[PDB]
């Protein structure tokens, strides 16, 4: 098919990161409830993998910022949350990398 | 007198990143002193809890 | 459609759409109106700024408040309060869109009725509806069971709620807020010989208040460190220069909340009215009270309260005990993410207060099972 091998080893790559998203394992913290994560391992490869930073993802997963007006505030998290928040990660970028696929396919198609 | 509170303005510069890498290095070490004060604060709380456990 | 969720609070009108994470439009309740006297002509001002704008222009005029303690005192300035956010800040014609409206517990009752005769005849909203904030931010913590402290700026209180059932004898409201800690703190910088008396210098002394105020675990041991060292010592840069060096007010301020009679006010603290609204309530439920303490609002945003609080409450409830305060990182806003919540709720469509119903009942359908 039209697309260069490349992108047939990022296709690979990013549905084992997916696989890998699954192992991440958070706890809460010592005298509140906030999700810190314990193991590192897991989120180290799949930043690796993903092309992001490792502590960067890990920030992004334990406090989400979000838009108040003209600022922005830091949302808190607990394991529940951060939990199905991965989920539907996972999900989405399945379903993305998915419909692009068919979109290239149908440019290889398309006469 | 631009050369006057230029040079002023890079003696500034010096000490002032004088003043941000002693923050840096400073915020280093209270870093790892922190960690180790909340290693110490969990192992506690867990060690209260088995203290009233066995009361 | 869609609802809109309008928590107005004394002091930050904070409004959007029901589904969203957080409010699009968060400005000061402010209404300004110039005091000098004009000679550019063809200038073409106005006589009235509203929200942010008159932020821009404080030294041009005289900025008003129309809500006191949670109570609204100027109806007029309330009127273009709304009128800004429905038409300016959000953009959105309000006969198309029911509105969600907030207030305090034990206000007046024509403060409530007043307000949806308002929202019906003249923004000619098709539905409403007021909610108490205290409820709100316990739907945004994920709870169904605590007491909730909702320090706003112009009104404190305590609401005890076990089940989704709340307990109305045992509601606190106190009328100490972050107003009475701006004047307070106007008054004590005056000690080193810096004098903010304009209102428009009131909004520099919040920004010091915001910026550099902080609660103290122990006040005596703080108040000793501040006269022994100076480590505390913290600058601010006002507007032009000159900057001001605060030492022990930066946390004599918000002590205010734990000792009000620094004020002249004869109540008890937040931490002893938290505790006295729990030994008001039942025996069977002060255990969920004790370890579900959910903090709110903008007053509650000092670094160490929750600490000093959590100190506070335990040394008041016995030993046996675990207490535990709950406060998040967007405390600020809690009442309008709950707003949302609620207002998204599909069981919820079925409580809104119709335009016919009120056409038909007057405006005491508010107080009514319509509440
Ligand atoms: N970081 C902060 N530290 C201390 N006080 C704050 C902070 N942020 C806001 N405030 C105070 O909170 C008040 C606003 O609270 P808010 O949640 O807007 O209540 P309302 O909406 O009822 O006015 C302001 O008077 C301000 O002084």
């Amino acid at each position: 098919l039209g697309f260069t091998s490349e992108e047939k080893n990022s296709m690979y790559k990013l549905t084992g990161a997916i696989m890998h998203f699954g192992n991440m394992k958070f706890k809460l913290k010592q005298r509140e409830e906030q999700a810190e994560p314990d193991g590192t391992e897991e989120a180290d490869k799949s930043a690796y993998l993903m092309g992001l930073n490792s502590a960067d993802l890990l920030k992004g997963l334990c406090h989400p910022r979000v838009k108040v007006g003209n600022e922005y505030v830091t949302k808190g998290q607990n394991v529940q949350q951060v939990i199905y928040a991965t989920g539907a990660l996972a999900k989405a970028v399945y379903e993305r990398m998915f419909n692009w696929m068919v979109t290239r396919i149908n440019a290889t198609l398309e006469t | 007198r631009a050369q006057e509170r230029l040079a002023t303005a890079l003696q500034k510069l010096e000490e002032a990143e004088k003043a941000a890498d002693e923050s840096e290095r400073g915020m280093k070490v209270i870093e790892s002193r922190a960690q180790k004060d909340e290693e110490k604060m969990e192992i506690q709380e867990i060690q209260l809890k088995e203290a009233k456990h066995i009361a | 459609t869609t609802a809109l969720v309008c928590d107005n609070g004394s002091g930050l009108v904070k409004a959007g759409f029901a589904g969203d994470d957080a409010p699009r439009a968060v400005f000061p309740s402010i209404v300004g109106r110039p005091r000098h006297q004009g000679v550019m002509v063809g200038m073409g001002q106005k006589d009235s700024y509203v929200g942010d704008e008159a932020q821009s222009k404080r030294g041009i005029l005289t900025l008003k408040y129309p809500i006191e303690h949670g109570i609204i005192t100027n109806w007029d300035d309330m009127e273009k309060i709304w009128h800004h956010t429905f038409y300016n800040e959000l953009r959105v014609a309000p006969e198309e869109h029911p509105t969600l409206l907030t207030e305090a517990p034990l206000n007046p009752k024509a403060n409530r009725e007043k307000m949806t005769q308002i929202m019906f005849e003249t923004f000619n909203v098709p539905a409403m509806y007021v909610a108490i904030q205290a409820v709100l931010s316990l739907y945004a913590s994920g709870r169904t069971t605590g007491i909730v402290l909702d320090s706003g700026d112009g009104v404190t209180h305590n609401v005890p709620i076990y089940e989704g059932y709340a307990l109305p004898h045992a509601i606190m409201r106190l009328d100490l807020a972050g107003r009475d800690l701006t004047d307070y703190l106007m008054k004590i910088l005056t000690e080193r010989g810096y004098s903010f008396v304009t209102t428009a210098e009131r909004e520099i002394v919040r920004d010091i208040k915001e910026k550099l105020c902080y609660v103290a675990l122990d006040f005596e041991n703080e108040m000793a460190t501040a006269a022994s060292s100076s480590s505390l010592e913290k600058s601010y840069e006002l507007p032009d220069g000159q900057v001001i060096t605060i030492g022990n007010e930066r946390f004599r301020c918000p002590e205010t909340l734990f000792q009000p009679s620094f004020i002249g006010m004869e109540s008890a603290g937040i931490h002893e009215t938290t505790y006295n609204s729990i030994m008001k309530c039942d025996i069977d439920i002060r255990k969920d009270l004790y370890a579900n303490n959910v903090l709110s609002g903008g007053t509650t945003m000092y670094p160490g309260i929750a600490d000093r609080m959590q100190k506070e409450i335990t040394a008041l409830a016995p030993s046996t005990m675990k207490i535990k305060i709950i406060a998040p990182p967007e405390r600020k806003y809690s009442v309008w993410i709950g707003g949302s919540i609620l207002a998204s709720l599909s069981t919820f469509q079925q409580m809104w207060i119709s335009k016919q119903e009120y056409d038909e009942a007057g405006p005491s359908i508010v107080h009514r099972k319509c509440f």
